[PDB]
């Protein structure tokens, strides 16, 4: 076979799954909102944020939005829909949306590619330009699977709710505690 | 009917809480924002011309046009909120009555024009007019005597009509003129 290097994949879907660019399945059932992927990891170019609240009566999340944020241009991806917020003076990193079957297909210059069914489900694709340089819920991108529970603080931990409940946004947001059956 | 922990994100409705003031933000084009004491603003788009009738008036651009003087008659300032008012089934409460003309209090219109005119409030003369707010300046000094608790709710909503135009206003408040504390 030959050796050239793929693109890789996270993966968001349904009522709180994840596979990381490494390819680790687990579950996190947080509500707040979580870094997904960036790259302001310990400066930074991109940040992908997912807004996670309840959906039903059990206590899981889904994902029902998500912010792209490249340099100072601001996506939003919110009720089937795009919207561009804080388009920056002179600068406008080259991005383009297109719509490709069911799925709403945003794709950037610098590498960056979101695929999102307009419900819960979103892919998110990295140039291989970006090994080892990201961190988020989605793993660090370096081939090497158990190191994917890096915390914020650079802690590699095995508790799939200490290392999810590290990367909310706000500090008021409460903790997940354990997992709803 | 159920308590949020805030902030709280979902997809059409923000609602955030500072250690000062309580936000709201909806795709409809509605901002409020409330410190929790007495200060309470509220933000539309454009969209919404023509179309307002709260105790904020109508939306139409034209100063004190169709909010008092309607069909010739010239509504005065009590009996326009009077007719503001919601009625609950149960509460029978009791409007306030017109109080007896005082005297216009031009008394101390010098000390309120040296106060808000100063010198941290510079790049927002030009923003923001000086005669609306030191109009209500005027009353408050002279139905709130002694303390001085009801001048510096006009001095610090001139201050945030400065900083909601885009400007930067400087930091009037000295250890003797009304002081505020936080811990650290
Ligand atoms: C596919 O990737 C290439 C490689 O980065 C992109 O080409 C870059 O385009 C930007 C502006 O569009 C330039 O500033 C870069 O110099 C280009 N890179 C190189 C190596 O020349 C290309 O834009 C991407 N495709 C799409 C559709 O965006
Ligand atoms: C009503 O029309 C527009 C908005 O619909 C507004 O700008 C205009 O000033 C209003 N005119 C009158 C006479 O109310
Ligand atoms: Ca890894
Ligand atoms: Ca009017």
């Amino acid at each position: 076979c030959t050796q050239a290097v793929c693109h890789g994949t996270c993966s968001i879907y349904g009522s709180g799954h994840y596979i990381t660019f490494d390819g680790k399945y687990y579950d996190f059932d947080g509500h707040c909102s979580y870094v997904a992927v960036q790259d302001y990891c310990g400066l930074g170019s991109f940040s992908i944020i997912t807004e996670n609240v309840p959906c039903g009566t059990t206590g899981v999340t889904c994902s029902k939005a998500i912010k792209i944020f490249m340099g100072r241009t601001e996506l939003k991806l919110e009720d089937k829909h795009r919207v561009v917020i804080q388009r920056d003076e002179g600068h406008h990193v080259a991005y383009t949306t297109r719509e490709v079957g069911q799925y709403l297909v945003v794709e950037s210059s610098t590498g960056i590619i979101v695929i999102w069914d307009k419900r819960t489900t979103v892919f998110i694709k990295l140039a291989p330009s970006y090994k080892g340089t990201v961190c988020g819920l989605c793993g660090n991108f370096d081939h090497r699977s158990n190191n994917d529970f890096t915390t914020r603080d650079h802690m590699v931990v095995s508790s799939e709710l200490d290392f999810g409940n590290s990367w909310k946004e706000a500090p008021t947001c409460p903790d997940v505690s354990t997992n709803p059956e | 009917g159920a308590v949020v922990s805030t902030p709280h994100y979902s997809p059409g409705l923000l609602i955030e809480k500072s250690d000062a003031y309580t936000k709201v933000y909806s795709r409809a084009g509605l901002t409020l924002m409330w410190n929790r004491e007495d200060a309470l603003m509220l933000e539309l788009d454009t969209k919404f011309r023509n179309h307002t009738c709260g105790l904020c008036g109508d939306y139409n651009g034209l100063q004190s046009y169709s909010e008092f003087l309607s069909d010739g008659v010239l509504f005065s300032p009590l009996e326009f909120g009077n007719m503001q008012k919601i009625n609950q089934p149960d509460v029978v409460c009791e409007d306030p009555e017109e109080e007896v003309a005082p005297a216009s209090c031009s008394e101390h219109r010098a000390e309120c024009e040296r106060l808000l005119t100063a010198e941290a409030f510079a790049d927002c003369q030009d923003l923001v007019p000086l005669e609306p707010y030191l109009r209500a300046c005027q009353q408050d000094r002279c139905r709130c005597p002694g303390g001085d608790t009801c001048v510096c709710s006009t001095v610090a909503e001139f201050s945030r009509q400065c900083s909601h135009a885009g400007g930067r206003p400087g930091n009037w408040r000295t250890a003797t003129l009304c002081p505020k504390t936080c811990p650290g």
